[PDB]
């Protein structure tokens, strides 16, 4: 049940809503909208995809000097060895915009240009 | 370009995607050859059947 | 490095393959080529415990006065 909503908006004031949820498994999936129809993606695909960094840089981005949070210790060893499990050929930032652009490339309009 | 579509899809939800696939489950390859065959000869039984109405507009 | 049960590549930073699915000893990174458990390892043990709430009762409440 548990969730975040963001309603990001630009400065021009169109908006638009993201999503966190926790999965029972301890995955995260973030929610967005794309031509007004929704879309799932794993959260971590979208941190690897922001910044090159480290995992110890996302762990430490979360939990940080938290270090007693078994809970939190364990949920984040599942969602980040998770991410290892699904894609262990994503190993490079480039590499996974690559990934995301092969599976939106044809709803983006972007092709024989991008 | 849908078929790449679907791979979209495939990412975004998984029950959305069975909804598709359920889609094309239920085309098949549609027009089966062995079953045209004999469709076409359902075609014949179609042609007793048919409204041999005439040429709609010159008429 | 070994953190609680997460163990992170010390070169890179990658929470590298666990020693348990390793037939050396060396925990070898997958952006780095460090050994490991060739070293040791994290005798990885985690004192988890219920967060206090899974369990209502009057007593929970006899707890509290
Ligand atoms: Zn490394």
């Amino acid at each position: 049940h548990y969730g975040i909503q963001i309603r990001s908006v630009r400065p021009d004031q169109t908006s638009q809503t993201n999503v966190l949820h926790y999965l029972n498994d301890g995955q995260v999936t973030f929610r967005f909208s794309w031509r007004k129809n929704e879309y799932l993606v794993p959260v971590v695909m979208i941190l690897k995809a922001l910044c090159h960094t480290s995992d110890r840089e996302i762990f430490d981005g979360i939990i940080g000097n938290d270090v007693k949070d078994s809970f939190l210790t364990d949920r984040l060893e599942l969602l980040l060895r998770g991410f290892k499990k699904r894609y262990p050929h994503l190993q490079n930032r480039t590499q996974v915009l690559q990934y995301l652009g092969d599976k939106f490339r044809v709803v983006f309009q972007a092709s024989p240009d991008q | 370009r849908p078929s790449a579509l679907r791979n979209a899809l495939g990412e975004a939800f998984g029950t959305k995607k069975a909804k598709k696939a359920i889609a094309d489950l239920e085309r098949n390859r549609i027009d089966s050859d062995k079953l045209t065959d004999s469709a076409i000869d359902i075609v014949d039984s179609v042609r007793t059947a048919s409204k041999d109405l005439p040429t709609r507009a010159q008429l | 490095s070994v953190v609680g049960s997460l163990i992170f590549c010390l070169d890179c930073g990658d929470l590298l393959e666990n020693p348990n699915a390793v037939l050396g000893s060396n925990v070898e990174c997958s952006q780095c080529k460090a050994i490991y458990p060739k070293s040791q390892f994290s005798n990885l043990k985690v004192v988890t415990t219920t967060a206090d709430d899974a369990f209502p009762s009057s007593l929970r409440a006899k707890k509290s006065v």
